[PDB]
RNA sequence: GUGGAAGUCUGUUAGAGUUGGUGUCCUACAAUACCCUCUCGUGAUCUAUGUGUAGGGGUGAAAGGCCCAUCGAGUCCGGCA
RNA sequence: GCGAAAGCCAAGGCCUGUCGGGAGCAACCAACGUUAGGGAAUUCGGCAAGUUAGUCCCGUACCUUCGGAAGAAGGGAUGCC
RNA sequence: GGUCUUAAGGUAGCGUAGUACCUUGCCGCAUCAGUAGCGGCUUGCAUGAAUGGAUUAACCAGAGCUUCACUGUCCCAACGUUGGGCCCGGUGAACUGUACAUUCCAGUGCGGAGUCUGGAGACACCCAGGGGGAAGCGAAGACCCUAUGGA
RNA sequence: CGAGUGGCUUGCUACCUCGAUGUCGGUUCCCUCCAUCCUGCCCGUGCAGAAGCGGGCAAGGGUGAGGUUGUUCGCCUAUUAAAGGAGGUCGUGAGCUGGGUUUAGACCGUCGUGAGACAGGUCGGCUGCUAUCUACUGGGUGUGUAGGUGUCUGACAAGAACGACCGUAUAGUACGAGAGGAACUACGGUUGGUGGCCACUGGUGUACCGGUUGUUCGAGAGAGCACGUGCCGGGUAGCCACGCCACACGGGGUAAGAGCUGAACGCAUCUAAGCUCGAAACCCACUUGGAAAAGAGACACCGCCGAGGUCCCGCGUACAAGACGCGGUCGAUAGACUCGGGGUGUGCGCGUCGAGGUAACGAGACGUUAAGCCCACGAGCACUAACAGACCAA
């Protein structure tokens, strides 16, 4: 699996998935990619991010 | 009303002190049963690192499907059988008779023993078979150690001493198999001993923080709303009634937390295997990087990364043995981060 | 009752206010009780993912207010875990009202469910639009 | 719109005070202190110096408050051993 | 900056709100920072802590001695170039 | 009762009150649940008109109650910061002390004993600790009574 | 109606204490009692079942959260297997609280000519001490047993180390007309308690990296101060719980109870002798401590001219002093350096662009740049430092 946020691939039995209220489902690798999330950031716009690069 | 509540913490671990061995040394041994056999093992904490498997319970609803389990890696090389001990039995308990030791022994064993240069080993057995003769012998043990040498995260050259006892079929085949090991070098590994999918029982001197409070010692509460703003916050209400007038030692308090021995039961082992497999990319923190025999258990154990850990077939296992797990992933994934 | 299939962290406690995900007339449903739940000392009685729950109606129509109904908890913003490590959270805490059977009162759900909720309570499972 | 009243409002301006913490202290820094919070701050305001009222007497927006760490009758010495 | 406010800095003064050395420096205490989910369940009592906050625009109830209530409430804006 | 003491016999109002013993009075509101609070009732143990009654905008570090918001008050605690604490150099008190004193369990005793009796336990010394006991230390009990005491 | 036990209520007495033994309630923390609320095992029933009701053994464990009220008590609510009662100076203020009671201020009703009074109501109203002894929790130094190392024994000691519940199969079965509706046993999970651990999730992280406000160093760069981070965002190690792991079966002897054989008393009789069973309770099993167990222990090897040890040195798996553990060139113990593994988020400088503006100037954007900065971790590596060396010892 990959994480919705960074593009990088997510460690099997690691990670955590947010259940949106709408249904949807976001599945994320670390609490730093949520966090930024959070902060209204979009990955593409952070250099560091596989989905960014 | 005085709702009731349990105490703080249990009264059968004290007293809470700090451990005399670091070496652990368990005070109970496996049942004899089948063919005679060493019961136990040592090795030294490396840290954890979690494995997915395939469910192995045929009562689980999730039988045969993937299952992330948390893992802490031991490293296991071979030990050494360097004697044989025999007790006997009298009115007064088991007491050492003699001991049957051998000529080969791990270059660096002078750094704890006085290694025997004259011994007679013939002897010995001799006076050992003579007491089976005559129905006084008690169980049989070996002597053992480590070899800390084979393990370059742990600094240590010293070996680790332990008595290990022999188990088994008849006394005369166990005490024969004993010697067997014995005579040869007395080098023995843990495949010898354990399969992956066995219940063992873990014992080991628990990681030290000194001085501890009764809050983080006994798990009482802390002082609670304005209680805890008065000038005092981490101190229990009292030390007792009015009547006894002393202080009893059931009453939590402050003291030696931690550095105790522990032994941990029925801890599965995932896997035994040899190699840098398990180990964890940067190295795993504090320790090192693993490249050698080693024994995957299941969960939790007792130390800091470094301590010498000690196996046992369980003695009380719940459930029966589902020998080798199917491990489909082992992970590498940095400790740091 | 039957294993859940997963590890709760229990987000709720008794007089927590959550928002009731159905049709019934009730907005929002306040904790009272957990059913099977027996605490310690000074412990607030917990909730979480899959338990039974009485709950009082806080907001709603007239007529719904103020019940004395029970219910069951289908999410939660605390994680829980799934066999395979990974945590799963939601954006709010919510339950279903249902009734002594275990049957939604209700005759729609609002929003996802968890799949280890509707395993173990199928009648409020087939109401559900989504299970997550 | 002008005007700029007010025992008027906000305000750690100066300055005055002291609701709560029942915090700190409690052989103290201190025989009444420390910190934060809090109240007043153009007036029956606050403040310095000078000056007057004296003990069954003063002074008192009155609490038996105050009259030099003491007041339901000051202090000193005497009556007095 | 509204400011004799805060904060920072000059002129000027000081290192004397006058015992030092050492241990990643434990328990415990005094001040204090950060705490997931729940959110007053705590307690005699929201005690303690927190929340809100400056300025501009919109807008503002009951009641009223018509002065007031009122910054009621509630909503929006706010930098730099 | 349908007057009598002792002059009159409680009017407007308010009322279970900072006054109501009974009392958590009864009805209602609000809460999952409210000896609270508010509204109503009211025969008021024992309200009531300058011993002022009623009422009331504004004001209040005044008493009680509810709501929104918020939060480590709580569930249930954790980690961290500064100063102490701990070890070292120097400086260097006080409180307290009939004696003895390593105590514990029972008993006894002026009936609430480290010291008496019977048992049990107990190798000496030292460090840190939180304070169970010494009916701990501090103050010739402010309560109560007594005194041919004081004010 | 009669006979008792307790010392939880109240009263009585005035034996102890007035050169003082600080009230109630609550809180916190520990031990106990049984007249048992639940849980285990039983007996009866107006016991079909399910369930009630009554009784017996039994104190291992549990007995919780909330609304009024200072309340104890009690009333009330939803949960629960059940939400038992009582003793410990009505346990617990040299532990906390200070709401009630019970000083000085004040009000009301009633009483009193009045001062004033009233287990009547009401608002406000102070909680000192550096532990000498003893007690206990932990940590050391000595002596005794009587050269050293390593391994043990186990007298004794502590434990609740485990308690309870829900669900599934049994089974819509037995039972019952039906309604309703079990059990043995095997399983899965939850809860309370317990011990440990950090791969996972979460918290912290005044290491670190970044953003940014005011001000000062002329600007820039780079910095100080704004309380022990100015504020905000992220977060490594470590520590933690909200995270994760582990916490019996089976024996032995009994109680109540069910019985066998069995006599006194030819019969009968579970009892008098004997015996078979039978509780969460008792003992063992399991965990933890434990040679100072004065009968002061056992074994093996080493050594008495030398085994072992101390000082010293580099360090932590340890740590308040002390103690403990590891390494010391026969070496990777610590540091430097370089890789690896991590944190942050794209450096300075320069070049292009940039709303505009004659120009000067210009917030900011892109590129260089997965950049720059940083790391309590790992590996490599003797480069630096574990050197030199002093001493005890049958
Ligand atoms: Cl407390
Ligand atoms: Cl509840
Ligand atoms: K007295
Ligand atoms: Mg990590
Ligand atoms: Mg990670
Ligand atoms: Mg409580
Ligand atoms: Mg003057
Ligand atoms: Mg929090
Ligand atoms: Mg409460
Ligand atoms: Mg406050
Ligand atoms: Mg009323
Ligand atoms: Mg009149
Ligand atoms: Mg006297
Ligand atoms: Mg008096
Ligand atoms: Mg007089
Ligand atoms: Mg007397
Ligand atoms: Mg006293
Ligand atoms: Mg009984
Ligand atoms: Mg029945
Ligand atoms: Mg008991
Ligand atoms: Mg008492
Ligand atoms: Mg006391
Ligand atoms: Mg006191
Ligand atoms: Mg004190
Ligand atoms: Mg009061
Ligand atoms: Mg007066
Ligand atoms: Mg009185
Ligand atoms: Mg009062
Ligand atoms: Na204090
Ligand atoms: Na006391
Ligand atoms: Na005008
Ligand atoms: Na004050
Ligand atoms: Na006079
Ligand atoms: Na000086
Ligand atoms: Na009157
Ligand atoms: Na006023
Ligand atoms: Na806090
Ligand atoms: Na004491
Ligand atoms: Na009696
Ligand atoms: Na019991
Ligand atoms: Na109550
Ligand atoms: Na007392
Ligand atoms: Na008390
Ligand atoms: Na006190
Ligand atoms: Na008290
Ligand atoms: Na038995
Ligand atoms: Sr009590
Ligand atoms: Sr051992
Ligand atoms: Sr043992
Ligand atoms: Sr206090
Ligand atoms: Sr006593
Ligand atoms: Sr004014
Ligand atoms: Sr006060
Ligand atoms: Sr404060
Ligand atoms: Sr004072
Ligand atoms: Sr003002
Ligand atoms: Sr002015
Ligand atoms: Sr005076
Ligand atoms: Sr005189
Ligand atoms: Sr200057
Ligand atoms: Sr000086
Ligand atoms: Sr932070
Ligand atoms: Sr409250
Ligand atoms: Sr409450
Ligand atoms: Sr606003
Ligand atoms: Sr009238
Ligand atoms: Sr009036
Ligand atoms: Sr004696
Ligand atoms: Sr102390
Ligand atoms: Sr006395
Ligand atoms: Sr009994
Ligand atoms: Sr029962
Ligand atoms: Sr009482
Ligand atoms: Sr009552
Ligand atoms: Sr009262
Ligand atoms: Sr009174
Ligand atoms: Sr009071
Ligand atoms: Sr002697
Ligand atoms: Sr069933
Ligand atoms: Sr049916
Ligand atoms: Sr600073
Ligand atoms: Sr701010
Ligand atoms: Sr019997
Ligand atoms: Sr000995």
């Amino acid at each position: 699996r990959e994480c919705d946020y960074c593009g990088t691939d997510i460690e099997p039995g690691t990670g955590t998935m947010f259940v949106h209220k709408d249904g949807a489902t976001t599945h994320f690798c670390s609490s730093k990619c949520e966090n930024n999330a959070d902060l209204g950031r979009e990955a593409r716009n952070l250099e560091w991010t596989d989905t960014a690069r | 009303p005085q709702p009731s509540r349990p105490r703080k913490g249990s009264l059968g671990f004290g007293p809470r002190k700090r451990s005399t061995s670091e070496t652990p040394r368990f005070n109970s041994w496996p049942s004899d049963d089948g063919q005679p056999g060493v019961q136990g093992f040592a090795g030294y904490k490396a840290g954890m690192t979690h494995v997915v498997l395939v469910n192995d319970e045929p009562n689980s609803p999730r039988e045969g499907m993937e299952e992330t389990v948390p893992v802490t890696v031991i490293e296991t090389p071979p030990m050494r059988a360097v004697a044989l001990r025999a007790y006997e039995d009298t009115p007064y308990g088991q007491r050492p008779l003699t001991e049957v030791w051998t000529d080969e022994f791990h270059s660096e064993l002078d750094r704890t023993l006085d290694v025997p240069e004259d011994h007679d080993p013939d002897a010995a057995e001799e006076q050992i078979r003579d007491a089976h003769e005559a129905g006084d012998l008690g169980d049989l043990r070996l002597i053992t150690h480590t070899v800390p040498d084979a393990v370059p995260s742990v600094p240590k050259k010293k070996p680790d001493v332990m008595e290990t006892r022999v188990g088994g079929g008849s006394v005369s085949d166990r005490l024969d198999h004993a010697l067997d090991i014995v005579e040869d070098g007395g080098e023995h590994a843990m495949n010898d001993i354990f399969r992956a999918g066995e219940y063992a029982d873990v014992a080991g001197v628990t990681k030290g923080k000194g001085t501890q409070g009764p809050v983080k010692r006994w798990g009482v509460q802390k002082r609670k709303g304005k209680h805890a703003r008065q000038g005092w916050r981490r101190r229990i209400g009292n030390l007792g009634p009015w009547n006894p007038s002393r202080v009893r030692s059931t009453v939590p308090q402050q003291g030696q937390t931690g550095y105790h021995q522990r032994t941990e039961l029925n801890k599965r082992l995932i896997d035994i295997g040899e190699g840098d497999e398990p180990t964890v990319d940067g190295g795993f923190v504090n320790y090192g990087e693993v490249d050698g025999p080693y024994t995957l258990v299941k969960g939790s154990v007792p130390g800091p990364d470094k301590r010498l850990v000690r196996f046992r077939p369980a003695v009380r296992p719940n459930d029966q043995p589902r020998l080798d797990p199917e491990v489909r992933y082992v992970s590498n994934e940095s400790n740091q981060g | 009752m039957e294993a859940l299939g997963a590890d709760v962290t229990q987000g709720l406690e008794k007089g927590s206010l959550i928002t009731c995900a159905d049709n019934t007339g009730a907005r929002e449903l306040k904790v009272i009780s957990v059913h099977g739940y027996s605490g310690t000392k000074n412990r607030l009685p917990k909730a979480g993912l899959g338990d039974k729950i009485t709950v009082s109606v806080t907001k709603g129509t007239p007529e719904m207010r103020r019940q004395v109904l029970e219910a069951v908890v289908v999410r939660q913003r605390k994680p829980i875990r799934r066999p395979d490590g990974t945590r799963v959270k939601f954006e709010d805490n919510a339950a279903v009202i249902v009734d002594e059977n275990e049957d939604p009162r209700g005759t729609e759900l609002k929003g996802p469910i968890a799949r280890e909720v509707a395993q173990r309570f199928g009648s409020v499972a087939s109401a559900a639009t989504m299970i997550v």
